[PDB]
């Protein structure tokens, strides 16, 4: 009995939806992890003619964006240069780039210095790399 | 593509998207063939310093400055220009800023984007001399005000009037 | 050898890993070894690391005593290197602390005498006077008065002149040594005239409205070059805030206030006057019965 009343939530939401147009307030905002739940002709351009998509390929640019807010936080040691972060980076996105910074601090703090080492941020990159190996893979894939 | 976004911006007086653009190109040019490149890529190094005088954060032009190739092939007379600025700006001297920049004024005459933003750092500079300056005083002389900020005394007067 | 440079830092290399192995009486007393030998090195900035290393909360344990007391010793050299007045007083503090220091009689003396000129060193401000009233509490203090003539000279509002401190203390607190008594402590001798000056200035702005620059240069007792700086200096870091007029005719030190202030306060004074009356009434009727 309690599927039923998911549905009316959601029938009640697409027909108010339709009819929330040409209100000078912004249309329903809605975020989405995964769109296999939707169901895309009822949810559709008119209502929502502007669809985001959010790219995880990124650039050398985009990332550098990213370095700059983690280096103002605390001044990096001079062991070597701002520029070293950025070349490690090869693809990946802000959320691993925080996942980094977090460890590397952490570190920081055992040695007594405030400054986190590019050595420390070094090792916390190289690390993760888990993520199902090759081994698996190889056997009957490659 | 990348280096024009980067000059946009760059006038637009932001200096971290900027910057962003400008190493992106000098990267390229390093990696392409030394027909030309390595002639653009001086002149791409003295604008992602510029961008970086002007946020005055001078912890950024030394990690910029390196003896990979920066201060070997990349060295020019514009590059000595650029961090001789940013020190005397670090300095906070509107004094060694005109020193350093009388006799670049070659280098600021070949380049067009340089002598703008040199305009206004004149201005920026300026201010932050003069907040310090009218705190403590009031009814003080000109000629006073002139030795502070290291400028001409007419020079100092004209530059009220408009602030 | 002149190799010593490299000495120091091969031992430090060693000891910077934790170990367990080491007892804790050992692997502390093996860390104030190595910042000994980060102040002869002169790189300050090791010695502080090794400093951070160990904690305070540990030594307080009287087994550790001793090594909580030579703690505090090494903490001093580190902060008088870089004239870090306020931080040297801290550590001095602690020193006191210490059981043993307190106990015995000799072993306090040069200890407070120390704490004196280093509260009187750190700038006068607001930080000093939440700090000189515990060093005021302190009957140990109260026994000596070569020292107690300065502190308290410093901390009552009361107007002194430079030239004539500084002949009454020469013989005396000037040959005190690590205090003003080496020959790099000379010139923290010298420093203290910025000090006493700073904090005539400090009083003076409270009580004159207005002070004509002239007056205010004799009482100095500086030429009025120098004067004019220091003010401008006291202004910026915001304690006061004053306007100084440059043809030298006078010194204005206020911070000035809004007429909506001013009327706000006029509102009050006169809500006092009314209660005043009205007191005094009921107590009129107790008087007549009392006869």
């Amino acid at each position: 009995g309690s599927d039923r009343e998911v549905q009316r939530i959601l029938i009640e939401l697409l027909t108010q939806m339709d009819g929330f147009d040409q209100s000078t307030n912004v249309k329903v905002i809605m975020a989405t992890n995964r769109a296999d739940t939707l169901d895309p002709a009822l949810l559709r351009p008119g209502r929502l003619d502007r669809k985001i998509e959010f790219p995880s390929l990124r650039d050398r640019r985009e990332r550098r964006l990213i370095f700059g807010t983690i280096a103002s936080k605390m001044s990096l040691a001079p062991e070597a240069d701002l520029d070293s972060l950025i070349i490690r980076n090869d693809s990946l996105s802000g959320a691993v780039i925080a996942a980094i910074m977090q460890e590397a601090g952490l570190r920081a703090v055992r040695k007594n210095r405030y400054v986190i080492l590019q050595s420390d941020l070094e090792e916390a990159y190289a690390t993760q790399v888990k993520t199902d190996n090759t081994v698996d893979k190889f056997d009957f894939y490659k | 593509l990348d280096l024009m976004s980067g000059i946009l911006h760059c006038e637009d007086k932001d200096y971290k998207t900027a910057f962003s653009y400008f190493f992106e190109s000098f990267e390229s040019y390093h990696n392409l063939t030394t027909h030309n490149s390595y002639e653009k890529a001086c002149q791409v190094l003295k604008y992602m310093l510029l961008s970086k005088i002007m946020l005055n954060l001078i912890d950024d032009v030394k990690n910029i400055l390196n003896a990979k190739y920066t201060k070997e092939t990349y060295q020019s007379r514009g590059i000595d220009a650029m961090k001789a600025v940013a020190e005397a700006y670090n300095n906070r001297s509107l004094l060694d800023f005109n020193t350093a920049l009388k006799q670049y004024e070659k280098e600021l005459m070949g380049d067009e984007l340089t002598r703008s933003h040199f305009n206004a750092l004149y201005d920026t500079l300026l201010e932050s001399n003069l907040c310090k300056i009218i705190e403590p005083f009031e009814c003080v002389e000109i000629s006073h005000i002139s030795k502070i900020i290291g400028l001409d005394t007419q020079q100092v007067e004209g530059k009220l009037s408009q602030m | 050898e002149g190799k010593i440079d490299e000495a120091a830092d091969i031992l430090c290399e060693l000891q910077v890993e934790t170990y367990g192995s080491m007892e804790m009486s050992e692997k502390i007393q093996f860390i104030l070894e190595q910042m000994e030998l980060s102040i002869l090195k002169g790189d300050y900035s090791q010695a502080t690391v090794l400093s951070r290393k160990i904690l305070k909360k540990t030594f307080k344990n009287p087994k550790y005593e001793s090594l909580k007391l030579e703690y505090y010793n090494l903490l001093v050299k580190i902060s008088l290197h870089k004239r870090e007045y306020l931080e040297v007083a801290q550590y001095l503090q602690e020193i006191y602390q210490t059981d043993a220091i307190k106990s015995d009689e000799a072993k306090w003396k040069p200890v407070l005498s120390h704490i004196v000129y280093f509260l009187v060193l750190s700038p006068y401000g607001n930080l000093q006077n939440d700090l000189i009233h515990k060093i005021q509490n302190d009957n140990n203090l109260k026994k000596l008065e070569s020292q107690e003539s300065l502190v308290k000279l410093f901390t009552t509002n009361e107007l002194m002149r430079w030239p004539i401190v500084q002949k009454t203390y020469e013989p005396v607190l000037n040959e005190d040594d690590l205090a003003f008594g080496g020959e790099a402590n000379k010139h923290h001798w010298e420093d203290l005239q910025k000090r006493v000056i700073e904090h005539n200035l400090r009083v003076i702005s409270e009580y004159y409205s207005r002070i004509t620059l002239l007056r205010l240069n004799e009482l100095l007792d500086l030429t009025e070059s120098q004067t004019e700086t220091y003010i401008s200096d006291l202004v910026n870091q915001g304690i006061i805030y004053a306007k100084v007029n440059r043809p030298a005719k006078i010194v204005n030190f206020e911070k000035p206030k809004n007429s909506s202030q001013l009327l706000n306060e006029w509102s009050h004074n006169v809500d006092e006057l009314l209660e005043h009356i009205e007191t005094i009434g009921h107590l009129i009727t107790k008087e007549e019965i009392m006869h």
